[PDB]
């Protein structure tokens, strides 16, 4: 139930908080309230590599062409 | 400057467009005219109003098999936390819609028996 | 070139990405300011140009 | 011209003459010192790497080589080093 | 209602503005071929001739 940054309950798939604006050791849902351990649910890691269209210039159309 | 718009045609051939408008907060926002003043709505208020959902059935739906794909699931990170933050309320489908029906009230000519 | 960027817990997700090429857009190696481009045309009329 | 006089208007230009003495190999290469040069035309592509349990954004930005770079726009190593120190950030 | 996909890796088959499903692109070219050689031949009772099939390629 972990994809991306963001987290999801195991038995109503809603959309969990953020565990550092919730005290420690516990994250608990808002419908079925299962309360889920904030230790190791994973390290949360989300890598995002630019647009490839973003930076525009004379240099990026001799990478296509030779 | 981006956005989407359909005109749906009801089955007596009466037209209604439906504008969703993309902001740079990172939310989207649906868009309708009843009479000649428009109204905007955020869509996950209607999408948790048109059917018993799931919060992870609207990350699924929007998102296939790419889970991969960090431009998509950091703009709707935005989206579903975003309603959550204004509206710490409206968690079922029959309190969105009564949130829903009741600023529309007056609008619609709604009886006081509705 | 790599550097490490540092947030606390009350702030909620900014995009981050979105932010970076709307400055490196902006950040300038080496401008005269007001001009953006010198040309070297064809020499018209002659003088050089 | 005539009817708003645009003091913004839309493709300034300004016409530079030569001197006969320099040649058309010293004008070429003198109108790279000239055209701008953004922190945009020099990258490759940027990864971020966002960790979260502390917000932590690993701000990873990958050029072309430099044997590219300063050879189409001549920008050096340690120029390239203070834009990112004294004006990117 | 049994699919899990979206996005243009995929292509979306609809009827008149609702989806009935999902499949992929070599599969809907097929199938949009197919369609066409079965409303031009009158025999198939279920698709008219002035049906419009418009596949957008990926
Ligand atoms: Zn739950």
């Amino acid at each position: 139930s972990v994809v991306g940054s963001l987290i999801f309950c195991l038995d109503c798939g809603d959309l969990l908080e953020n565990p550092n604006a919730v005290l420690g050791s516990n994250v608990e849902c808002s419908q079925c309230k299962a309360i889920y351990p904030k230790s190791q649910f994973s390290n949360l890691k989300v890598v995002t590599t630019t647009a490839d269209d973003a930076f525009p210039s004379s240099l990026r159309a001799k990478k296509s062409v030779v | 400057h981006y956005g989407i718009q359909i005109r749906s045609v009801r089955p007596d051939q009466t037209s209604q467009t439906n504008v969703l408008h993309y902001l740079n907060d990172g939310q989207v926002t649906f868009r309708f005219s009843w009479r000649k003043n428009e109204y905007l709505v955020p869509v996950v208020m209607i999408l948790k109003a048109l059917c018993h959902t799931s919060d992870r059935e609207i990350f699924d739906g929007i998102i296939g098999n790419d889970v991969k794909d960090s431009f998509l699931t950091d703009r709707l990170e935005l989206l579903l936390r975003g309603f959550k933050k204004r509206y710490p309320h409206l968690q079922n489908r029959t309190q969105v819609l009564q949130y829903l029906g009741d600023k529309f009230r007056v609008v619609f000519q709604a009886s006081p028996d509705q | 070139c790599e550097f490490k960027l540092e947030l606390a817990a009350d702030t909620e997700k900014l995009l981050m990405v979105n932010i970076v090429e709307e400055i490196c857009r902006k950040s300038i190696i080496r401008q005269i300011p007001h001009i953006d481009r010198c040309v070297h045309p064809e020499p018209e009329n002659g003088k050089r140009v | 011209i005539v009817m708003t006089a645009s003091a913004a208007i839309k493709t300034p230009q300004m016409t530079l003459p030569i001197w006969n003495d320099v040649s058309d190999e010293q004008a070429d290469t003198f109108c790279k010192s000239i055209s701008k040069v953004l922190l945009s035309e020099v990258i490759d592509k940027v990864i971020v790497t966002e960790t979260t349990g502390a917000r932590s954004y690993v701000i990873h930005m990958r050029f072309f080589d430099n044997n590219e770079y300063s050879e189409e726009y001549d920008v050096s190593k340690e120029e390239l080093q203070n834009v990112i120190s004294n004006q990117f950030i | 209602s049994h699919t899990f996909a979206a996005g243009p890796s995929l292509c979306c088959v609809q009827i008149d503005g609702k989806i009935i499903g999902w499949v992929s692109h070599e599969q809907g070219k097929i199938i949009a071929d197919t369609l066409r050689y079965w409303k031009v031949e009158g025999k198939t009772p279920g698709l008219p001739i002035d049906l419009e099939i418009g596949y957008v390629p990926p």
